[PDB]
């Protein structure tokens, strides 16, 4: 039955590791929400609006691309009408920008200073983000090596 | 728990399904035979195999209560033999055939509250309850099972009740059916057990024809429906011209001989009465339902016609689900778990207070 | 005598089937009413 | 259309990853399989969210 696909859902969006009385609750609470919409333009185009935002800020080929599916997908309707309303809630080199060494011909327009500027950004993202991690393991750990004896674990509650 | 339980008791025309909420499958299943002597009390199994002193009763036998008496004995049989639990730890939730009479619904509660002591109640309607199963409160509903048949127009949460059409077809229509069938195309029988066996082989194995005239040529050329079947006691039942006559029924609903809408006729008339505003919008998810998903052939039968009724400018979205066969079960289950469905949810004190009728207001 | 029921029904039937302040005092509630059910049953 | 249904099922996986939807690989097949029923998306979209808080009710 459609009653027991949301009881599938229950089941991927909780792994076991108790775990047969939270099951329930999680399938009450998968009935409950669903009901109270139903007593209170094209598919596309919103395609379009959020492809707006992506070109606002910057990153030009995701833009591309996402244009570039919709419409082979058009050349499962309300599978992408279910996208659209859960989106931004889960989770998430190249020499033929600025490096005019490569091609065939390449175009002619003297030369860069303002976008190889921001190809050092590109990569001084990533090295903001691995000193995040290992700002991140020593935290986790001076959070043990550092506190009373025994409140992280529960060797004192046996 | 941290509230009681609820429990729900299902009083099915074929079978009674009792059981606490909590649960998808009921906790346990009996025939609604009630014996009567020609046990004392017992109703179930064992009335119906000591049924050679006892004569045959029924206290729902048409799909609706039509036996109070007998209604109350199954009831009690529920309290003691099916339950022994503590009644007033427990608010049932009654399910009955689409649309409950007033005073229908007053002697049920009479009686629920003296051979149970319920401390609260609820009583419903059918086919709204099946259909909140399917994953919608919106649609229509052709509820067809072992009792009577209705083709429910529902929006706005609850049923719209000048448009519903009750339709006399059910499940003892089609074992008498058989019977008539059987007997008429030559063969010895009238004993009761072997009609419940074919009736089990009409429900099971048996083909509802997707249309009447491509399934008459293929059997007319050569039958392709033919098919045996081999009891542990050895019975031989064969011709597929047979169980090609046998559903029939349906598609022209004078070829039996009785006089109600067909399927395709009473669900175009239902639909018909029903205002062209939210038409559209209640065809937009059109429900199959009822305990005829025994074979899972009657839907592609359903979805043709279906297609075929509404004209071509807005297209079929039909919810076929693929199960049904505890629909009346999982209505009951489904509902009573929600925290809004308590405001609907009468107590005792109020059925004392303001007469038995205001369970008709409260709970609708 | 309620484990001498369940025990017989058990072994010689060979039916292995579903039979169905201080401490409070929980022993008084739950032993008479499984043995209205069980002894039933049985 | 065996053959179709499986590429349309993988081009359906970067629309959804790239969305930034909760979707995986296993989640996608189990909506996809809820909505060929017939039920309306916009109801699916506040059912997911609230087993995903409830979810973390218990951890």
């Amino acid at each position: 039955s459609i009653t027991q696909l949301f009881d599938d859902l229950c089941e991927a969006l909780l792994p076991a590791a108790n775990r047969k009385r939270a099951k329930r609750s999680l399938k009450k609470v998968a009935y409950n929400a669903l009901f109270t919409n139903l007593f209170q333009l094209p598919a596309r185009n919103k395609i379009l609006m959020l492809s707006f935002d992506l070109r606002v800020g910057g990153l030009g080929p995701k833009a591309d691309r996402l244009e570039e599916l919709v419409e082979e997908l058009e050349a499962v309707g309300s599978v992408l009408d279910l996208l659209v309303q859960l989106a931004g809630s889960g989770p998430p080199r190249d020499y033929f920008l600025n490096n005019k060494h490569v091609g065939r011909n390449v175009p002619y327009s003297g030369y860069d200073c303002d976008d190889l500027s921001v190809f050092e950004m590109d990569v001084q993202s990533l090295i903001s983000r691995e000193e995040c991690l290992c700002h991140s393991m020593i935290q986790e750990t001076l959070q043990v090596m550092e506190a009373a004896p025994g409140t992280g674990l529960p060797t004192v509650g046996l | 728990d941290d509230d009681i339980a609820a429990l729900v008791v299902d009083n099915g025309s074929g079978m009674c399904k009792a059981g606490f909420a909590g649960d998808d499958a009921p906790r346990a299943v009996f025939p609604s035979i009630v014996g009567r002597p020609r046990k004392d009390s017992y109703v179930g199994d064992e009335a119906q195999s000591k049924r050679g002193i006892l004569t045959l009763k029924y206290p729902i036998e048409h799909g609706i209560v039509t036996n109070w008496d007998d209604m109350e004995k199954i009831w009690h049989h529920t309290f003691y033999n099916e339950l022994r639990v503590a009644p007033e730890e427990h608010p049932v939730l009654l399910t009955e055939a689409p649309l409950n009479p007033k005073a229908n619904r007053e002697k049920m509660t009479q009686i629920m509250f003296e051979t149970f002591n319920t401390p609260a109640m609820y009583v419903a309607i059918q086919a709204v309850l099946s259909l909140y199963a399917s994953g919608r409160t919106t649609g229509i509903v052709m509820d067809s099972g072992d009792g009577v048949t209705h083709t429910v127009p529902i929006y706005e949460g609850y049923a719209l009740p000048h448009a519903i059409l009750r339709l006399d077809l059910a499940g003892r229509d089609l074992t008498d059916y058989l019977m008539k069938i059987l007997t008429e195309r030559g063969y010895s029988f009238t004993t009761t057990a072997e009609r419940e066996i074919v009736r089990d082989i009409k429900e099971k194995l048996c083909y509802v024809a997707l249309d009447f005239e491509q399934e008459m040529a293929t059997a007319a050329s050569s039958s392709s429906l033919e098919k045996s079947y081999e009891l542990p006691d050895g019975q031989v039942i064969t011709i597929g011209n047979e169980r090609f006559r046998c559903p029939e029924a349906l598609f022209q609903p004078s070829f039996l001989g009785m006089e109600s809408c067909g399927i395709h006729e009473t669900t175009f008339n239902s639909i018909m009465k029903c205002d062209v505003d939210i038409r559209k919008d209640l065809y937009a998810n059109t429900v199959l339902s009822g305990g005829t998903t025994m074979y899972p052939g009657i839907a592609d039968r359903m979805q043709k016609e279906i297609t075929a009724l509404a004209p071509s400018t807005m297209k079929i979205k039909i919810i076929a689900p693929p199960e049904r066969k505890y629909s009346v079960w999982i209505g009951g289950s489904i509902l009573a778990s929600l925290s809004t469905f308590q405001q609907m949810w009468i107590s005792k004190q109020e059925y004392d207070e303001s007469g038995p009728s205001i369970v008709h207001r409260k709970c609708f | 005598l309620i484990g001498k029921s369940i025990n017989f029904l058990h072994q010689v039937c060979h039916d292995q089937t579903p039979t169905t302040t201080d401490l409070e005092n929980a022993f008084q509630g739950k032993i008479d009413a499984a043995y209205f059910e069980t002894s039933k049953y049985l | 259309n065996l053959n179709a249904v499986r590429e349309t099922m993988d081009v359906l996986l970067e629309i959804s990853r790239i969305l930034n939807t909760g979707l995986d690989m296993e989640t996608l097949s189990i909506c996809v399989r809820l909505c060929e029923q017939g039920i309306n998306p916009e109801a699916l979209s506040s059912v997911i969210k609230e087993l995903r808080k409830a979810t973390e009710a218990l951890k």
